């Protein structure tokens, strides 16, 4: 079992994801959450922005990035391994924008994102960045897609979605949710992403404590939204 | 130590106290570790000028670098002594006291023997004094010679420097 | 502990630089001497075989007609610093067009010795005596594997090293003649290479502000081999 | 213990033992010393013997007509930084006819010296070094280490014999700022008398100076050059 | 433990080893302050002075080479002397490549990524030391952000690092750093400095502090509290 | 333990990764060059013949390298592939330079050259592949060579390595037709040492492969027989077991 | 530190490692190479060809150019690979440079080849030693030893292999002040040191010869068992 | 143990390494490839491990070129990166020699790629066992790719979770002369026989080389057959 | 690491010289320290050549001298070629050969029996370069 895994290149006796793991695990290590849901025409992601300390500029605080105005991005783990891959992104849109010109699909940028990833598996050189990411876009009248990276190389598109400390069971109350064929309105989709949050935060949402952000077909740009507008959007469960 | 005191006072002497009176080492994780569990009952329950009773002691080993500073300190010696490679001088005076130690045809040139060896020991004087036996023994001669003693020192200084 | 030289002993030292300051002894019998008359240099010829060529042990070398080298440690990586010596006099032959001093050779292979800590190859295990007439005299230097030099007046390395160099430290003075100089490091060379002294296991050269020619003073030294 | 390994790790006390190895590699004998005053600055590094029949070994360098240092051990660093140094006078020569500051000069090198501390492949470094030095803003002295740092001080002393030695430094940092340039090197070797072994004086064939100031390049002083230095010195009294 | 040796193996559970060392590196290291005020930054630093051999005033550790940046440190100092050149690059690469100052966000983004990058490759170790930006721009206003040598970096009000890391934060909660003027925040982090460890334990001490705002025209000047010693007697207020 | 590493010297002098990679053929599929003169041929027995293999290869243990040099390869799958066609390369590069087929000795040379280098370098490791020669070339003619993964290199006029190579070399001993090498008689001795040093009983042509060159009509040629004419050749040598019979 | 490494010296100056290059050559084949009065003779013995086997391939003397060739006692892939070298080296030096080659020159450069294999690591150096006999060096024939480690040597006589041992004895044993006159009396000499090998009679000691003008000559099968027959007569009229 | 690195040897004169990789592509869900009469069958089963997972989005079959199709067992992100790279070399093959790539040039030369890896300690192999299937010259091909570097030419076969299962119904059932739907109807029994659980034609993909090209299959197309089978 | 204070203990009960004499014996002796073969306290150092004709005739006698020879294999061609063998190769032959002709119940022993015993135990040496 142990010597097999101190180095990513080492193949486990099973061919198991060893080091993989290791990289998840200390993505939980950033003991974070987040939640991304998808719905008819809009789409929602979460992060529990629990308020460090108050001396922290809570803007600069944000564990959301808006890395193309159309792409909208969630981010848990790591912190400076979040930066690194981030900006890593950013500089894959803007050279997509650069020799294709055309708009990169949330598709193509979280594939883009996981396949660097899996070049960074195949090194020693290259440790990967032990972060993942839920990114959001639009595409071609398919409506808003949702699609998840994480330094497995894994690369997968979600209806809905979650990581990071509460991940499983986070995971499991969509699944109790989204399993069923409904009306996921904007409204009946911040509230799927409020309530996905509140089974597994237990605090009650005071509208400083998350960060949430949104694309919609309706508004394409991606947006993330204030205390007051979280408030603005609690209501809707504080019916 | 019980056993010298009932004796009408004692004189000990320890040897490669190096491997005694080394200090703990934790790291090994086991392996040949009655070491760790002796070593202390001597450093530790040993006695120096003040705590001793009546008995005398001595230590010695060659290599000093490793030993505990609480068998350095008091309590344990009350003096530390460093030897050489015998000088020119002691070169010398060891074939003066194994002159004693054979019958030999005693004209010797020892003081030239004791040059012809480079930087040596003492104790391969005496390996080199019964060597100048055997070179006796090998031509059945019932006494030894300065020629003997000539080669016998070149058995070492040439074979064992060649 | 010591697998590398990336790194230090705990006292601070490196477990490598005295290994080959002991490796200096896996030669033969080395010594060199500055005069104010110039500079000689021996080493004890020692064979393996006789019937190897007598001369190809070249452990006493000329360097360049005012220049000379001896050498203790392996003939191999010792053969790489001797043609660096011989090959920068020419070096200044075609770029200054005038000689170079026995001070700057021995800094240049300094140089090129100080290269296996701070590249981005490996420790050369022979210490070097160089004796030159140059332009500033007569000047005897000792470098050991480290990379430093110093001027000697007087210097032994190989086997019996330290043993010939306390016993010359009797019957040595900075200034006499290089003749008395040869004689008194040949009688205490009789003792220090094996037994007894002839072509076989003995060499000695010598170069002087009087003779820029010449430094194998071999076969032509029979006289001084059999004055003593 | 497997913490003792290249600088690129870090033991679980959050430190790098083996610069503490070079610093204590550093720290291995005779004495060395640096001081600087209103008029001019100093150090002195003494000649170490080998024989009766071995020259002494110099252990001073010069770096421009207005900077110099002293160096420690087997110089394997020590002269390599020497000779980047003037390499970098002569660039600033060459791009302003100015020879540059002591303090921003040496910033550079300090951060050279801290350049290896990061990566694999390269042995810290063995040496410390002492500077003297004068500049369009005044005289300094300066010394870095292996650790990368460099101190701007009133004086210095590496090696070992030299606590007593800090401690007559420590006593006249009084008199070192005011001092003019024999007054500056009389205290310097008084520190260094300091240091005196039981059984010795000292003598000229090993004490050797290097001296800098307002009025005077760096240069280089020995033997007879270095008596009109230690004239003045502490006597022995008791 | 054991999965330890190398700053490219995440560790079985929790994060990498090879940083938390460097974490605890700056653990021994002396403290450094940062404040934020209307038009800038102000940073106070406590610096042993070694002993008399030192020059009554050497080797300072903050420092202004920098049109708008301003910058405290702490841990291994050397490390931090290499590190302050990123920032220095960066801001005027940035204002050469674009035409204007570079929002300090971005700086503090791009300058920790170096340092963050070197713990992705085994060959290298991250910078052992932690920075604390503070710069102001038109159309931001002044801002202060902590850099951590594990890359963890966020905007502040008001932070402290080093031995004195937790502490601190209890003094910077008292100042009203929105609306309190730069001159009088020198004094209040002077006397802050005091009041955690003036002299205590480093008592051969000395102090340092910062001054950085727009009043400065947003370039930083190291303020000589030595003369008129407004700040050094207020602080010196507290010990009795 | 010295076999930890590539390039190590033992205390006898022996470098055990060399010859490890020696040891690999141990459990390689056997391949022979029968005694041959006036033609040559190599032979091989095949460890895949399986129920839904597809055989699209027509040859995955002789390999012909050059219009008129074939191969025949035992070890790692991958190293044989790549050397294979680095043979190929070679012979295209020799053609291209010199506008002459390479001789056989030479291309075994140059061969043998990068396997010595890959076992010399650290962070490298040797080729795991033995291998046969036979061509013809304008220095000898027809030819039969032997290489290891070491870069050791032989000229031989019969030699099989592999499993049970011990067998084949004991009956090429017993039947050597020194001279008279003709190759019909070396498709006589084919007939008995496919199923003799192959471990099965009463073997099945289909698990064998047999490739054999001459200068037939000047120009050189190269043939490959498939299953009826090697199960035919299996008749032969079961008649002539089924003769020997008389005194079994 | 111990014998795990070349470049490291031991606690004593030793390079075990190193050192281990005399095994190495020791296990090989049997060679013995001399210079007589002017023409060198070589031999070799030790082939063992296993019925269809041949030595032919095996090639323990190769002729680098009309006036140098070696021995190649040691493994064989890195004997030829020595081949490969030399001979191009030599071959190229004289057809371009202003200089001709010289048997000292090629044996400096194998020397300088080795020691600078031995000064790096992942690069094992040449376990062979050999021979190196040329018929020019300003017009002199001469003799060198050359082993793994990068030292040279000149002889006047030497043996290299499982023969490396007696004959070091042998050759002192009889070598008269008299280089061995012609080539009646080289060969006779090359004989009785070969003699040193399994059978002495010829059945499978070779050899060859080189004038010091002339390139290599064979003593082939058809005409060695001349030389066998006068080493034979000569050993049995001295009896 | 000798499996820390893959360029030195075992003592038994073997690369542990590689089999390691193996028992990963072992552990990878189940793939199964078939050829008849009219082109080759190529097929996997997909899981919704969460019913989160966007269904149609996310395939496994994948075409290098409109005449060759690809599936795989092992881990996908080692899987696409070398379909990426097998296409970027298929295609300039393609544009180089002036001719769509033989299946078994594009076989060998993938393996290549593969084998690439074999060496040196700074990289390390793909976990990914590739079905390569193709049409050329009116003839049906289908090869194995393996993480060594190796390959083989199968009529049938079946790799990934259960495959030994998949062996044996495959020769339990395989013939030459099969006509391609009811080769369809066996590759998705052997696709229903690896995977446990209900399945429908949502959770299995195939794709097709017929002589008139490759192309992956519709969940429309997948329910003619998910329909009645047996 | 007991072996070289086992060493040192060796030294020590060597030389602290008595009665007891002490033997020292190994292929490998090329290998030795100094420290352990010190000429000059280690008194001889005897050598075994390999087996020269006139002993491999002895052993060959006094090994085959209780097996039932025949007069087709007088021992000469098993005997005096080379550096053959050594005495235990030679002991060696002689079972093996035995058994030989045990199992052909050849209670007479023959060249054959011989010839096929060199012919099984000179393989079973590992190589070289």
């Amino acid at each position: 079992s142990a010597g097999f895994d101190r180095h990513i290149t080492i193949f486990s006796p099973e061919g198991r994801l060893y080091q993989v793991e290791y990289a998840f695990k200390a993505i939980n290590q950033g003991g974070l959450t987040s939640v991304a849901v998808r719905g008819k025409d809009c789409a929602v992601i979460v992060t529990q922005k629990k308020v460090p300390d108050k001396l922290l500029d809570s803007s600069t605080v944000t564990h959301l990035f808006k890395i193309t105005e159309n792409i909208g991005c969630v981010m848990t783990g790591m912190t400076a391994d979040s930066r690194s891959q981030v900006q890593r992104a950013r500089y894959e849109a803007a050279n997509w924008k650069y020799k294709y010109g055309y708009e990169i699909p949330v598709d193509m940028l979280c594939k883009r994102i996981a396949d660097i990833s899996q070049v960074y598996t195949q090194n020693a050189e290259m440790r990967p960045l032990g972060c993942c990411m839920i990114l959001i876009g639009i595409d071609e009248e398919q409506g808003p897609q949702v699609y998840k990276c994480d330094p497995a190389g894994y690369y997968c598109g979600f209806k809905a979605t979650a990581a990071g400390v509460k991940q499983t069971e986070s995971t499991s109350f969509l699944e109790k949710k989204v399993k069923k064929k409904f009306d996921w309105t904007f409204e009946q989709t911040v509230e799927t992403a409020i309530t996905c949050l509140s089974t597994v935060l237990s605090i009650d949402f005071k509208p400083s404590e998350i960060e949430v952000g949104v694309v919609t077909v309706e508004n394409p740009k991606f947006r993330i939204l204030t205390e007051a507008e979280i408030d603005a959007h609690l209501v809707a469960l504080a019916e | 130590f019980e056993m010298a005191r009932t004796k009408k006072a004692c004189l000990i002497f320890f040897d490669e106290i190096d491997a005694i009176g080394g200090a703990r080492f934790d790291d090994g994780a086991g392996g040949d570790n009655e070491v760790q569990r002796t070593m202390l009952e001597l450093i530790n329950q040993l006695d120096g000028f003040d705590p001793r009773g009546n008995i005398k002691v001595l230590m010695a080993t060659n290599r000093p670098d490793t030993l505990d500073p609480a068998l350095m300190r008091p309590g344990r010696l009350d003096r530390k002594i460093e030897f050489s490679l015998p000088d020119l001088e002691g070169r010398t005076h060891i074939f003066k006291i194994h002159a004693r130690s054979m019958s030999v045809e005693r004209d010797i040139r020892f003081e030239l023997l004791a040059r012809l060896c480079p930087n040596s020991t003492g104790a391969e004087i005496r390996s080199v004094c019964t060597e100048a036996g055997m070179f006796a023994i090998r031509a059945r001669r019932k006494i030894a010679t300065e020629k003997d003693f000539l080669e016998a020192v070149n058995k070492v200084i040439k074979s064992y420097a060649k | 502990y010591d697998r590398g030289v990336n790194t230090f002993s705990p006292e601070g030292r490196l477990f490598q630089v005295e290994y080959a300051i002991e490796a200096i002894k896996l030669g033969s019998t080395a010594i060199g001497i500055q005069t104010s008359e110039g500079v000689c240099l021996a080493v004890e010829k020692r064979i393996t075989s006789p019937l190897m060529e007598p001369s190809s042990i070249e452990k006493i070398v000329e360097i360049d007609a005012h220049i000379g080298c001896a050498m203790s440690g392996l003939i191999a990586d010792a053969k790489t610093l001797i043609d660096k010596a011989r090959v920068e006099t020419q070096n200044h032959w075609f770029t200054y067009n005038e000689t170079m001093t026995v001070e700057s050779v021995t800094q240049a292979v300094s140089n090129l010795a100080l290269q296996f800590g701070e590249e981005d190859s490996r420790p050369f295990g022979v210490a070097l005596l160089f004796g030159g007439v140059d332009e500033k005299g007569p000047q005897l230097f000792h470098m050991d594997p480290s990379g430093t030099f110093v001027q000697c007046d007087a210097r032994a390395i190989g086997s019996a090293s330290e043993g010939a160099q306390s016993s010359l430290q009797e019957v040595y003075h900075k200034s006499m003649t290089l003749k008395e100089a040869i004689k008194s490091s040949l009688i205490i060379l009789k003792q220090v290479m094996e037994e007894k002294l002839n072509a076989t296991n003995i060499e000695l050269a010598t170069v002087q502000p009087g003779q820029n020619f010449h430094m194998f003073t071999k076969e032509e030294l029979e006289e001084v081999i059999k004055d003593i | 213990n497997q913490y003792d390994n290249d600088v690129t790790v870090w033991s679980p006390q959050g430190r790098i033992h083996q610069i503490e190895y070079a610093m204590e590699a550093v720290k291995q004998g005779s004495a060395t010393v640096g001081l600087k005053s209103k008029t001019h600055a100093v150090l002195v590094a003494l000649k170490r013997a080998q024989s009766e029949l071995a020259a002494h070994q110099k252990k001073i360098l010069h770096v421009d007509n207005h900077i110099g240092i002293s160096i420690a051990g087997l110089t394997a660093d020590a002269r390599l930084l020497c000779n980047f140094m003037r390499q970098e006078c002569l660039d600033s020569r060459f791009v302003f006819d100015r020879p540059l500051p002591v303090s921003r000069l040496v910033s550079l090198i300090g951060s050279k010296t801290q350049i290896p501390t990061q990566r694999y492949g390269r042995r810290p470094y063995g040496v410390g070094l002492l500077i003297a030095g004068y500049d369009d803003m005044g005289p300094h002295i300066f010394q870095t280490c292996p650790s990368a740092n460099y101190f701007d001080c009133r004086a210095m002393s590496i090696g070992a014999r030299s606590q007593s030695a800090r401690t007559y430094l420590e006593r006249h940092m009084s008199e070192f700022m005011e001092c003019n340039l024999n007054e500056l090197v009389k205290h310097g070797l008084r520190a260094l008398r300091e240091t005196l072994p039981a059984e010795q004086d000292l003598t000229t064939k090993n004490v050797s100076i290097g001296i800098v100031g307002k009025d005077l390049e760096f240069t280089i002083y020995d033997d007879d050059d270095v008596s009109p230095f230690l004239e003045g010195l502490e006597e022995r009294p008791q | 433990t054991g999965y330890d040796l190398s700053a490219s193996t995440f560790s079985p559970d929790g994060r990498v080893f090879q940083v938390e060392y460097a974490m605890k590196a700056v653990e021994n290291s002396s403290t450094a302050i940062g404040i934020r005020c209307k038009d800038g930054v102000v940073f106070g630093v406590e610096k042993l002075v070694l002993s008399k051999l030192y020059e009554e005033g050497s080797n300072k550790r903050l420092f202004n080479v920098d049109r708008h940046v301003g910058m405290a440190v702490a841990g291994l100092l050397a490390d931090a002397r290499s590190l302050a050149d990123i920032a220095r690059e960066e801001a005027s690469n940035f204002r050469s490549n674009f035409g204007y100052n570079i929002p300090l966000k971005h700086l503090a983004d791009r300058v920790a990524m170096y340092v963050h990058a070197y713990t992705l490759y085994s060959a290298v170790r991250p910078f052992g030391c932690s920075f604390m930006l503070g710069s102001y721009s038109v159309n931001d206003g002044a801002q202060l952000y902590m850099i951590d040598p594990s890359g963890v970096s966020y905007g502040y009000w008001g932070c402290a690092i080093g031995k004195a890391r937790q502490a601190a934060k209890t003094e910077i909660e008292k100042l009203q750093m929105k609306e309190m003027t730069c001159r009088d925040i020198v004094k209040e982090v002077a006397k802050i400095i005091y009041i955690v460890h003036d002299e205590v334990k480093d008592k051969a001490f000395e102090l340092e502090l910062s001054w950085v705002g727009e009043l400065t025209n947003g370039r930083h000047e190291i303020v000589p509290k030595d003369i008129r010693e407004e700040a050094e007697k207020y602080a010196k207020e507290s010990l009795k | 333990r010295y076999d930890s590493r590539t390039t190590i010297f033992s205390p006898e002098g022996r470098l055990y990764q060399v010859e490890y990679a020696m040891e690999a053929i141990g459990h390689a599929g056997t391949c022979l060059g029968i005694l041959a003169n006036d033609g040559v041929l190599l032979a091989a027995e095949r460890r895949n013949i399986h129920k839904l293999l597809d055989e699209v290869f027509f040859s995955e243990k002789i390999y012909k390298l050059n219009e008129d040099m074939a191969c025949s390869v035992a070890g790692i799958t991958s190293d044989a592939n790549v050397l294979t066609n680095e043979l190929r390369l070679i012979a295209q590069r020799y053609l291209l330079q010199y506008q002459e087929p390479i001789p056989c000795e030479q291309l075994v040379t140059a061969l043998c050259d990068i396997k010595q280098a890959y076992t010399q370098f650290g962070g490298k490791r040797p080729f795991g592949v033995s291998l046969l020669y036979i061509g013809w070339d304008k220095h000898y003619g027809f030819q039969l060579y032997q290489s290891d993964p070491s870069g050791n290199y032989g000229g031989w006029k019969a030699t099989c390595i592999g499993n049970n190579s011990a067998a084949a070399v004991s009956m090429l001993k017993q039947d050597y037709k020194e001279g008279e090498m003709t190759l019909k008689s070396a498709l006589a001795l084919a007939i008995k040492v496919l199923n003799k040093t192959m471990d099965v009983s009463k073997l099945s042509a289909e698990k064998v492969e047999i490739a054999t060159l001459t200068r037939e009509n000047g120009k050189t040629v190269i043939r490959v027989l498939k299953q009826k004419e090697v199960e035919q050749l299996i008749k032969k040598h079961e008649e002539e077991e089924a003769k020997a019979e008389r005194e079994k | 530190s111990y014998d795990r490494a070349i470049t490291v010296f031991s606690p004593d100056g030793h390079l075990f490692q190193v050192e281990y290059a005399q095994e190495a050559v020791k296990k090989g084949s049997t060679a013995v190479g001399v210079r007589g009065r002017d023409i060198v003779v070589l031999g070799v013995e030790k082939k063992s060809v296993a019925k269809l086997q041949d030595e032919r391939t095996v090639r323990k003397i190769c002729a680098l150019d009309d006036n140098v060739c070696m021995a190649f006692a040691g493994l064989t892939a890195d004997a030829r690979i020595v081949i490969n070298r030399a001979r191009v080296e030599c071959q190229s030096h004289r057809l371009t440079v202003e200089d001709p080659v010289t048997v000292e020159y090629i044996t400096r450069y194998i020397a300088s080849l080795k020691q600078r294999y031995t000064q790096s690591n992942g690069r094992r150096p040449f376990g062979i030693s050999a021979l190196i006999v040329g018929f020019d060096f300003d017009g002199t024939p001469r003799l060198y030893q050359t082993d793994p480690s990068g030292t040279y040597h000149a002889w006047k006589a030497n043996a290299i292999g499982r023969g490396a041992k007696s004959v070091r004895e042998f050759l002192e044993k009889n070598y008269t002040d008299e280089a061995i006159e012609t080539d009646d009396l080289t060969i006779k000499l090359v004989i009785k040191a070969l003699l040193e090998v399994v059978q002495s009679g010829g059945k499978n000691i070779e050899l060859a010869v080189m004038r010091r003008d002339q390139s290599l000559k064979i003593l082939n099968p058809e005409e060695i068992e001349k030389y066998v027959a006068e080493i034979e007569k000569e050993k049995e009229e001295n009896e | 143990g000798y499996s820390f690195s893959l360029t030195t040897f075992s003592p038994s004169g073997k690369l542990v390494q590689i089999e390691y990789a193996l028992a990963a592509v072992a552990g990878g869900a189940p793939s199964v490839g078939i050829k008849a009469a009219n082109g080759v069958v190529l097929a996997t089963e997909k899981k919704q491990k969460s019913i989160l997972y966007d269904e149609r989005s996310v395939h496994k079959v994948e075409p290098i070129t409109k005449h060759i199709g690809l599936v795989y067992s092992g881990m996908g992100p080692d899987y696409r990166v070398l379909v990426h790279r097998a296409r970027k070399l298929a295609q300039q093959y393609y544009l180089v020699y002036q001719e769509p790539i033989p299946t078994a040039q594009l076989v060998q030369r993938v393996a290549s790629v593969m084998q690439e890896y074999t060496q040196s300690g700074g990289v390390r192999p793909f976990g990914v066992s590739l079905l390569i299937c193709g049409w050329n010259e009116g003839r049906p091909y289908l090869f194995q790719s393996d993480p060594s570097g190796a390959y083989f030419a199968w009529k049938a076969t079946a790799h990934g979770k259960n495959y030994v299962n998949g062996k044996t119904f495959l020769e339990h059932h395989y013939n030459e002369d099969l006509e391609l739907e009811d080769a369809i109807h066996t590759a998705i029994l052997t696709l229903k026989e690896s995977f446990e659980g209900q399945m429908t034609e949502d959770n299995i993909e195939v794709g097709i080389c017929n002589e008139a090209g490759f192309r992956r299959l519709t969940p429309t197309e997948v329910k003619d057959y998910l329909a009645a089978i047996a | 690491r007991e072996i070289q204070r086992t060493m040192l203990e060796l030294l020590n009960q060597l030389d602290g010289r008595g009665d007891v004499k002490v033997i020292m014996a190994t292929n490998r002796i090329e290998t030795l320290d100094p420290a352990l073969i010190r000429p000059g306290r280690i008194d001889r150092k005897i050598e075994f050549p390999l087996p020269d004709e006139k002993t491999k005739k002895r052993i060959f006698q006094i090994h085959t001298s209780r097996m039932t020879l025949a007069d087709d294999v007088t021992l000469d061609d098993l005997i005096m070629a080379k550096d053959d063998l050594s005495g235990a190769d030679i002991k060696a032959i002689c079972t093996e050969a035995g058994l030989m002709a045990l199992r052909e119940r050849r209670m007479k022993v023959t060249n054959e029996d011989f010839k096929k015993s060199k012919e099984n135990v000179l393989y079973k040496k590992q190589e070289g370069t």
